DNA sequence: GTCAAGTACTTACGCCTGGTCATTACTAGTACTGCC
DNA sequence: GGCAGTACTAGTAAAGAAAGTACTTGAC
RNA sequence: AGACCAGGC
């Protein structure tokens, strides 16, 4: 019913963060369970 | 969307709360098969000892700390609990729910607790017995689970594909799952 | 041209400018010249020497 | 009409330079910037003084050297703020400009400002009470109501600025 | 209007016929095979209401 | 996906929104309004349907950008509809706000006390106030004075609470929205809109409104109010409705009643302070999509245009039906009636036409499919081309078993060694073994079959000879021509050796342990994957046809997770029980019966 | 990389202000000049606003009108790019509000 | 100019409180079998890109098995910063987490 | 195996207008490349070995005064074992646009068959 | 106000390969021919 | 020699045997 | 791109 959950979405005006599976695979966003779960820092030398 | 955190609780994609521990125990499927082998596990006492290597693996731990509470409470479970569930003022935390289970040496389930020290006095057997509940607690910390699991794929898959090993009066089987 | 390799992604500003004097322009390019040589700019760097013997010498 | 500004910016750092990554954001998004108009900042950008890192942890204080850069997760190229101060020439309308002279053609005087800058004045903004003698050998000069030929400075002022094409002109009219 | 048929399988009626289905009245006999081939005559299909149906008995 | 053309910007969030008919005004490239499509001699037809306002179409430039078919992305536009109309997405919630309230003051037709019971519950259930707002309910023929009292008191417990959690480190003032507040707030709305259709009369000023009918969609009627309570409307000193007159009933209560709709349509608290507006619900404006989302769908010769097109054809084609009788307007009493007959029935078509674009089924009459139905179920747009796509550099060919391979490897055949290749940039340490891959070419094993030059420049292998190949093997580790250029390196698009990480699959995808990471080995012969025995018990195979799916990875991010994290050595046991999948099978364990037994010798 | 990077990866400029994929287009640009990205919505007619020389820009139409210059790139699936336009047609808004501001 | 500085100080500020710090995080200090494929993964990519590396390379081209070989004598300069579900993180640089 | 196309040269035009594709090789300066795979009259041999890329029928257009040539779109290389011509059922006779062809295959068992 | 009888609405395993078929009536028009 | 009848032509217009909850209506 | 038909596991 993906058009009966878009028109309760839109009349909630609802702003998603974007953090389950099906929501970052849509907008193309990496998935947040496993390796994604965390960012990886580079250490550089200088300042 | 659920999936193990980094507080040792799996929870859902945007932060509600499932469960505060994952099983109660927080230990892998995928590792938990010899870990309450134990005859097996004395018997290749000095081969585990190559991969486990405790002396390598005390010097980012607190091994005191948490080998503490498991005596406090044990000792008083084992001298309470004639009683039933709703008569125990219990005055403690299960040992497990209070320390990080996957940076405290000894924080461990309390049937992993009993048997231990039960198969620890059903026999008495060169290993000692210091050296041999100083690493299975080793081998049960790093049989932890790992943050970031996907839980909730296996939990789904774990249900999923024996219920095709069903094809392929009460109400059993398939129909019974549907409701 | 015209990439994320060439150019800042997104540039804004600190905070608001202020004026400067020939002072404050002589000294800049006796420190950015100096701090560029002691890199296929010069097109840029010859066109800075222009400018620094505009308030020193004369063409 | 040098002004000074400081910026932020979100630049991108190149795994040969992670050891470097001082003068690995200068040899991508401020050497390739010097010498060109610039629409966020305002003028002309003469140069750079003073970059500084933003630093990913903010835990670490801004003397240490080990800072640390995001990776992206599909590249791995780094992203980070980083402030520095441009030192820019932007020129405005109502200012007045020295000009000298660098091409004199018969209907506009195209010349230099600060012997890198072009400028333009058309022949339409130059009044009609002045004259131009021709040249037939070899392009001559103007002849203003002084009577004599031009050469070099001129103080007017600012009608327009061009800066939409490769580099960088300034409109001139010779009301005031 | 039979060529339509026979190539389509589809019943065009405006009195449509008393039997449930309404497609897939006709099959590409194939010559893949003798016992493929012969087997196209002997086929009985019960219809195509009956295929879309999650039923067992 | 190139790895050197690297992104800085990230969407972050979503948020959804009502797409208002003033904005796609401005939107728009061109205001497209003939019913035709295309004339004579192929050309898109000015002002229609293709037009090149609204991007590039079969080998000519567009007009707004002015760019070919390849870069053009295509452009908006919109279509004017003269009359406002329903939008039949929000139909349902609109037909409880066509009922449920006073036509006379415009209010809800419940008392203005208790409407605002739910503008000040919702306002604490957007912040996280889920526990404070069944306190609001503890707060308590009848004048205007102390029901003025009451929602001061109200007001003031419910800007006491808000303050005080903002400031104590509980909830931001973009709101705190979890998912037991959206259980509370579902719980209130589908409270509050059930007791706002269950009223007689107006609580704040006691007389009858007729009540309404929902024939369906594309109409709307209004009862006929009794004769015994239209006494109750003389003491207070059956009809089609249109659509303008609808519009204009709740521009007029949205403004009466503004305080108590900025919680209903809002779950995390309004920062740009928009006002919810009655012409949300409606649609003065059409929007037409880009034409590179509705190009005709070419089989040869047979050309048939995108029904999208004959959707809003029918649409253009009755708006220019409406116009004309809107000229008779202007010429006009026999007459009077034949002609404004004919409009109250264009004013249903063009809404049955404006249904049936967006909702084949919300539209009466083999149907053409809307634009709800590119989006429901399998055969949609998340499932079919979301949720699950086709990819590019993956195979697929029938099993054959093979003992002789280490247990961790799939046998690739050379078919498969040729077409599938991998982007290695060149570096100090690939010289050697990559200058020899682009002299092999394309055909011979292992070889390489492009070269990505650092500008972008793809430059192919299949046409070349082998001394003009040798020619672009010593131009490959070269430094820059160019500055902008100078932190890149050549990609050369090498076959794939014996060192390559391929996934590969087989369907039903069950459990995890039904696609794995293999090593691969390259064999020579024939056109067939050559699998091992220990791995068919965790992908549940047989040899008697069986193909199944091989998936080879892009970039070393994903390398590294088929060799160490859906390696096959690590899926030994399944997660189900714990219980092992993987083991030697049917002729190595009679083997075993024999060779451990006391006989052999 | 299958779902993703391998299927249908593009690179798409979003504007910054308006979080819309399908608004923002390229600018026809003068002779000598460079080619800009620029935005439809958070734009204004020339004729409408009264000017900086550089934020204005022109159609191929030839209406000239000054715009907002707040457009980058982002990496979507170009499904994403096709779901705008099947859901502006409802008279649904997306709006993706990018990170670096 | 002022109303960007605001946009900035609020974004560097709420980003300093999620900051745990050294002494006080308590996740695990063991690295996980996501964080190693990762840490093996985006160095492999930066390798391939002209990084400097740190191990002498014993004619080792898959620069894959040279970011394997970093890992051994814990020669990688990348930092794991481990979210938290509130928001906050932890940031364990790979010579402080051990392995397996 | 045996595999059939039926090349059809009238596959664009309706009632009348005339024939702007004839069989044959025209005058312009069309490659001598596929004498090999083709006669005289634009129609291959039979008995030729045919894989991907080589053409299958060569045809004159008179509206572009050029010889286009129609291609094997297979990658399985083939033999061509009969062409057929077929006229049309027409008072008026005409000349032909419909070929049918047939193409056999080695299917030499190689592994992976299934018996 | 509360409880019904009836409606209206949504779901229904995954992947893969081949083939065929595809708008119809009619209506007004330009041209063909029989005719005186 | 030119008129009108038909036969065609290309032209542009209409197309009855599955299960769960939500829902308004409705007697009372 | 669909409608149907024939399959494969
Ligand atoms: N999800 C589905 N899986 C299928 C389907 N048809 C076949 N299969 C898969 O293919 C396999 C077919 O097995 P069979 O029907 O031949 C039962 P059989 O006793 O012949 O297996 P063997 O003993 O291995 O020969 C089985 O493992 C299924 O998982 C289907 O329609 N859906
Ligand atoms: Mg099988
Ligand atoms: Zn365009
Ligand atoms: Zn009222
Ligand atoms: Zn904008």
């Amino acid at each position: 019913t993906t058009c009966q959950f878009l028109t309760k979405a839109v009349l909630d005006n609802e702003r998603e963060q974007l953090d389950s599976p099906s929501a970052r695979i849509v907008v193309g966003k990496l998935n947040n369970v496993g390796t994604g779960s965390f960012d990886v820092l580079a250490k550089v030398p200088n300042a | 969307g659920v999936h193990v955190s980094y507080d040792n609780s799996i929870r859902d994609a945007d932060g509600t709360l499932v469960q505060f521990m994952y099983g109660g125990d927080a230990i892998d499927i995928t590792k938990e098969s010899h870990m309450t082998q134990f005859e097996f596990c004395l018997d290749n006492y000095y081969a585990l000892l190559k991969k486990y290597n405790p002396s390598a693996l005390i010097e980012h731990l607190d091994v005191e700390s948490a080998l503490k509470y498991s005596k406090k409470t044990l000792k008083y479970r084992k001298k309470h609990s004639k009683e039933p569930h709703y008569k125990q003022s219990v005055k403690y935390d299960p040992v497990l729910a209070k320390y990080n289970p996957a940076k405290y040496l000894g924080s461990v389930s309390e049937n992993f607790q009993d048997k231990l020290e039960s198969f620890l006095d059903k026999n008495s057997k060169g290993v000692n017995e210091k050296k041999f509940r100083a690493l299975m607690q080793l081998k049960y910390m790093r049989s932890l689970i790992n943050p970031g699991e996907a839980v909730g794929i296996i939990a789904s898959q774990s249900v999923g594909e024996p219920s095709t090993q069903m094809t392929l009066n009460v109400t059993l089987g398939i129909p019974r799952l549907r409701e | 041209t015209a990439t994320t390799l060439n150019t800042p992604v997104v540039i804004h500003a600190t905070q608001l400018p202020q004026h400067v004097s020939t002072d404050e322009v002589l000294q800049f390019l006796e420190s950015f010249i100096d701090e560029k040589e002691n890199t296929n700019l010069s097109s840029s760097i010859s066109q800075l020497k222009r400018i620094q013997r505009d308030f020193k010498g004369l063409p | 009409c040098i002004v000074r500004v400081p910026i932020a910016l979100y630049v991108s750092l190149a795994p040969m330079y992670l050891e470097n990554p001082l003068q690995g954001v200068m040899k991508q998004h401020l050497n390739p910037l010097v010498m060109k108009y610039n629409n966020k900042v305002g003028g002309v950008v003469l140069g750079y003084e003073g970059l500084k890192i933003l630093d990913a942890d903010p835990l670490s204080k801004e003397d240490t050297s080990e800072k640390l850069i995001k990776i992206t997760p599909d590249t791995p190229f780094g992203f980070t703020w980083c402030h520095v101060n441009l030192y820019v020439w932007q020129p405005q309308v109502g200012d007045v400009l020295e000009g000298y002279i660098f091409i004199q053609s018969a209907s506009h005087i195209g010349l230099l400002i600060h012997d890198a800058f072009n400028a333009s004045i058309k022949k339409n903004n130059i009044p009609v009470d002045w004259t131009f003698v021709h040249n037939d050998v070899e392009l001559g000069h103007w002849v203003d109501s002084n009577g004599e030929p031009i050469d070099g400075k001129l103080r007017f002022t600012v009608r327009n600025v061009h800066t939409t094409g490769r580099v960088v002109s300034v409109d001139g009219t010779l009301i005031s | 209007k039979m060529q339509y048929f026979l190539s389509t399988g589809n019943l065009v009626s405006q009195s449509g016929l008393d039997l449930q289905q309404v497609s897939g009245y006709t099959v590409v006999a194939e010559k893949i095979n003798f016992y493929r081939f012969i087997s196209h005559f002997r086929m009985v299909h019960r219809g195509s209401f009956f295929a879309q149906l999650k039923t067992t008995t | 996906m190139d790895i050197s053309k690297p992104v800085g910007s990230e969407i972050t969030s979503v948020d959804f929104g009502i797409l208002t008919a003033k904005e796609i005004r401005n939107l728009s490239a061109k205001q497209i309004t003939n019913p035709t499509v295309l004339d004579n001699l192929g050309h898109p037809v000015s002002g229609g349907l293709y037009d090149l306002a609204l991007g590039a179409f079969l080998r000519n430039l567009c007009s707004t950008c002015g760019l070919d078919e390849k870069f053009c992305p295509g452009h908006q536009g919109h279509i004017e509809l003269p009359v406002p109309c329903y939008n039949p997405l929000f139909f349902n919630q609109l037909y409880i706000y066509l009922r449920a309230s006073c036509l006379f003051c415009h209010h809800f037709r419940l008392k203005s006390v208790e409407v605002h019971r739910y503008a000040c519950k919702l306002r604490l259930l957007q912040y996280g106030l889920i526990d404070e707002s069944y306190k609001l309910d503890e707060i308590t023929d009848i004048s205007s004075t102390l029901l003025n009292e009451l929602k001061s008191k109200r007001s003031e417990y419910v800007d006491m609470a808000i303050a005080k959690a903002l400031s104590d480190g509980r909830t931001t003032e973009r709101g705190s929205f979890t998912a037991t507040v959206n259980d509370e707030r579902k719980k209130l709305v589908h409270e509050f809109h059930k007791k706002l259709l269950s009223r007689g009369k107006c609580d704040n000023c006691g007389m009858f409104s007729p009540k309404f009918r929902k024939d369906g969609f594309t109409k709307i009627f209004e009862t006929a109010l009794n004769e015994k309570q239209i006494t109750n409307n003389r003491v207070k000193g059956s009809t089609y409705i249109l659509s303008t007159e609808v519009k204009n009933i709740l521009d007029t209560v949205f403004r009466k009643e503004q305080c108590v709709l900025q919680y209903v349509f809002h779950s995390r608290p309004n920062l740009s302070r928009k006002l919810v507006k009655a012409d949300s619900f409606f649609m003065d404006v059409l929007v037409v999509p880009p034409t590179r989302f509705r190009l005709p769908s070419k089989l040869g010769e047979e050309v048939h245009e995108n029904s999208q097109n004959q959707l809003l054809s029918k649409v253009l084609t009755t708006s220019l039906l409406i116009r004309d009788l809107n000229d008779d307007l202007s010429k006009l009493l026999e007459d009077r009636r034949v002609i404004f007959s004919r409009l109250m029935n264009a004013f249903v078509t063009i809404q049955n036409d404006v249904n049936a674009f967006i909702d084949s089924t919300k539209a009466q009459g083999v149907p053409i499919p809307g634009v709800k139905q590119a989006l429901e179920k399998k055969e949609g747009l998340f499932r079919k081309h979301m949720m699950g796509k086709r990819v590019n550099y993956a195979a697929r060919s029938v099993i054959s078993p093979d003992p002789n391979i280490e247990t961790n490897e799939i046998g690739v055949p050379p078919v498969f060694a040729v077409k599938l290749t991998y982007p290695e940039p060149v570096t100090a340490y690939n010289i050697a073994e990559l200058r020899q891959a682009v002299i092999n070419g394309p055909d011979k094993w292992p070889g390489a079959t492009q070269i990505q030059n650092e500008d972008g420049s793809l430059v192919s292998l299949i046409g070349m000879s082998v001394e003009q190949r040798k020619a672009l093997a010593n131009q490959l580790l070269t430094p820059s021509s160019n500055v902008s250029t100078h932190t890149l390196n050549k990609k050369v698009y090498r076959h794939i050796k014996n060192r390559d990480v391929v996934l590969m699959n087989r369907q039903p995808t069950l459990h995890k342990a039904s696609m794995m990471g293999h090593k691969v080995r390259v064999l020579p012969n024939e056109k067939t994957l050559r699998l091992h025995y220990a791995n068919t018990g965790a992908y549940n195979a047989d040899f008697d046809g069986d193909e199944m799916n091989m998936h080879f990875p892009q970039n070393e991010n994903a390398r590294a997770e088929a060799l160490n994290l859906a390696n096959t050595d690590s899926q030994y046991l399944t997660p189900t029980s714990g219980s092992p999948v993987r083991g030697l099978i049917q002729d190595h364990i009679s083997a075993g019966v024999w060779l451990t037994s006391k006989d052999s010798f | 990389d299958r779902l993703l990077n391998s299927s249908d990866y593009t690179q798409a400029s979003v504007c910054r202000e308006c979080g819309s994929i399908l608004t923002t287009q390229q600018s026809v640009p003068r002779i000598g000049s460079i080619s800009t990205v620029c935005c439809r919505r958070c734009s204004m007619r020339f004729e409408d606003a009264k000017i900086d020389d550089s934020q204005i820009w022109e159609d191929g139409q030839g209406n000239k009108f000054v715009g907002g210059n707040e457009t980058t790139t982002v990496a979507i699936p170009f499904v994403l790019k096709y779901l705008d336009s099947e859901l502006s047609a409802m008279g649904i808004r997306l709006r993706y509000n990018v990170e670096p501001k | 100019p002022e109303d960007f500085q605001q946009h900035e100080q609020i974004r560097r500020k709420t980003l300093k409180e999620k900051a745990i710090p050294k002494d006080q995080r308590a996740t695990t200090p063991y690295m996980t079998k996501y964080e190693r494929a990762r840490i093996l993964g985006t160095r492999a990519l930066q390798i391939s890109m002209n990084a400097p590396v740190f191990v002498d390379l014993e004619g080792e081209t898959d620069p894959l098995r040279i970011a394997m070989k970093e890992l051994a004598e814990k020669k990688i300069p990348l930092v794991i910063r481990r979210y938290l579900p509130d928001g906050s993180f932890e940031d364990w640089s790979v010579e402080e987490l051990i392995v397996d | 195996m045996y595999k059939t196309e039926k090349v059809d040269l009238a596959l664009n035009r309706n009632r009348g207008d005339p024939i702007t594709q004839h069989f044959g090789f025209g005058n312009d300066e069309w490659p001598k490349e596929w004498l090999e795979k083709l006669d005289e009259d634009g129609l291959p041999y039979i008995g030729t070995y045919v894989e991907e890329g080589d053409p299958i029928c060569a045809y004159f257009d008179d509206t572009l005064n050029k010889t286009k040539i129609k291609t094997y779109h297979s990658s399985e290389p083939a033999y061509i074992e009969e062409v057929n011509l077929i006229g049309d059922e027409s008072n008026k006779f005409q000349e032909l646009q419909t070929v049918s062809i047939k193409y056999r295959i080695r299917r030499t068992p190689q592994i992976g068959d299934k018996f």
